[PDB]
């Protein structure tokens, strides 16, 4: 978890992309499920299958350009379940932080518009869709960095 | 007034799959380490030194014969390594995310202890970078990257250091610098310290060598 | 009967940022390569051996002074590379996907022209893998991996061939073999070889040395 | 094309199972235009979408895996147009088997279907969708293999 937040705020500019898009992608099925309460259900199940592949692709490019650092660390003598922790709370940390503004910021605009068309805003409406989005992309995340554990730490030894 | 050894190789071998025949990397290598001792392993390009080395570190497991770090009796390799082994890597292999600090404090992290911010400080003054312990990886040069190294190498107390040709990136004069600060914490923090170099202008600064030849191990004192 | 250089260095030098410093990775180097001679860089590791053979290579621009290959004025690096030089890398750097005989077709495939199977398996023969063109790169040895990459690096006819310490993962017998074959098609092929070597069991197969000292270059004969 | 190619055959597994992929999406595409002739055409709008980021996301990574071949191949001497047509036309190339195996599967149980719930099959409904996800693929190639003219040739000069 330590070089995982390190790196965050090393690259603070990828990662704030990706939040913002995992943001953007949980606050329209916030106000899809609002709007909702066949096709509109088919429309979020699709929705959700998205922001898990947008997860999955991220995370496994992420993996691959850290496979070095990874090596080092391994070769240090850094645990399966140290590596596979910090992977694992990196993303999680960026899905919540995703989650949870697009939620907030989708909530706020439902109880804006709720005048104009008919929004029925809930907070079932907004956690249950956090935090299914937020499983959805720790699914898709353990099935990214499955081989963070595989790195060879002889890696370390060359040039 | 006889030491017990920190690290015994005997007869051990390492047989590689080379295309469809097989290549015998290491042949029954035979060495000894004791606290205090700086021991060159030295030879032609080729001839098995950094696959002593990597046996040597619990990187690799031998095909046949021993590799026994004495007080890790009973650990695998891994935690052998996190717990006793320091790795003065040929590349600096530092994390571009981290300062030069950090470098060493995460060494405590995945040691499973709070980082001593402190000592951190200590060894980065020790290595000849007072007060750098805020630079970032890009601020470093060559010679202070791996300065860092040797640093983060010490934090965890080891009793066994592996470098490997650590100055092969850098001018006579760094060189020169890096070994004499890498003979200087052997003897102060009482290391066994197994380095591998290919530089004569640096066997003076060795207590004995290894010479190596096509896989085969000879312990010298000349 | 004074033939004309085939490569020619004249005062080259490369300076580098070393973090917020700067290291002269090569200063003002002076060499001059005519066809049919091998001559062998040498120099303790971070002499800038390997940025001399860069430079050499078109790999890199020297930040001042002048590398000429005469018979390739008017073209960029790339093309120089691609027209002109062979390339004896230290690692074989075979395409995994690719047959041994596809590790050399491929460079007539991207010189424009029509790959030449014939051509590709009388140098395979010439290398001693007679036969060996449909071998994939899992089944070659380390040897026949490096033996491929010089055949490679003699498809296209270069003028100029730059060998990167390609022995540095071979034991003695193969590092011997694989000097042999460089100097003997260094005088069949009449190329200008540069070697990088740092095993001195080697210098007996040059016609003559650039010794390198802290980026500095020498011509030396002796 | 020679390593293109090359690759294709060597590493069969991957690139059919992302071929079998694409043909299915073109496929499930075929037939959803099909019955079409609101709701309708924002799903095959958000699938074409779908199809585009499956393959940026392959072929991302499988360029970043790439990365050590083709500096060995800019380092001999090839150009940077030369590995551009190379990646472009891999890519075109297992894109097209894709939505052609896709299509031609999808007209023929169209044609089989058409009795039991009114399905429109005409050779627009089969070929725009072909071209059209064969033409969003490339784009999303050129943006995943943006940066494969970028590779240091120094690179093959390490270990």
């Amino acid at each position: 978890m330590f070089l995982g937040i390190r790196d965050i705020r090393a690259a603070a500019g990828r990662f704030a992309l990706i939040a913002s898009v995992v943001g953007l992608i949980t606050l329209l099925i916030v106000m899809l499920t609002g709007l909702t309460q066949s096709s509109l259900l088919s429309m979020q199940a699709f929705l959700y299958i998205i922001s898990a592949l947008v997860t999955v692709a991220f995370l496994t490019v992420w993996t691959l350009q850290r496979t070095r650092d990874i090596a080092v660390l391994a070769a240090l003598g850094a645990s399966k379940r140290y590596l596979l922790i910090d992977a694992l709370g990196q993303a999680a940390i960026i899905l919540a932080a995703g989650v949870a503004l697009g939620a907030g910021i989708g909530a706020l605009l439902g109880w804006l518009i709720a005048g104009s068309v008919p929004f029925s805003l809930g907070w079932v409406s907004v956690l249950g869709p956090a935090l299914g989005i937020w499983l959805l992309g720790l699914i898709g995340a353990t099935i990214a960095v499955r081989n963070v554990t595989k790195v060879d730490p002889q890696i370390a030894l060359g040039a | 007034m006889s030491a017990a050894p920190v690290l015994s190789i005997t007869n051990a071998s390492v047989v590689y799959p080379d295309g469809i025949s097989t290549v015998t990397a290491l042949d029954s290598a035979n060495v000894e380490i004791f606290p205090g001792e700086l021991v060159a392993i030295v030879g032609e390009s080729g001839s098995g030194k950094s696959t002593l080395l990597s046996i040597a570190g619990f990187l690799q497991e031998p095909t046949s014969g021993t590799v026994t770090l004495h007080g890790a009796e009973g650990l695998d390799a891994t935690s052998t390594r996190r717990e006793h082994i320091g790795f003065v890597f040929q590349q600096p292999n530092l994390l571009g995310s981290l300062t030069a600090r950090e470098q060493l404090l995460i060494t405590d992290h995945l040691r499973g202890i709070k980082p001593r911010k402190d000592r951190a400080d200590e060894l980065l003054a020790r290595v000849g970078l007072k007060g750098l312990g805020g630079r970032r990886v890009a601020q470093l040069s060559g010679g202070q990257r791996q300065r860092v190294n040797i640093a983060r190498a010490l934090m965890g107390n080891p009793q066994l250091l592996l470098a490997d040709e650590p100055t092969s990136a850098l001018d006579a004069r760094l060189s020169k610098e890096i070994v004499e600060l890498l003979r200087d914490v052997t003897k102060e923090f009482a290391l066994a310290t197994l380095m591998v170099t290919h530089d004569r202008s640096q066997l003076a600064y060795a207590d004995r060598f290894v010479e190596m030849a096509d896989g085969k191990a000879l312990q010298t004192a000349k």
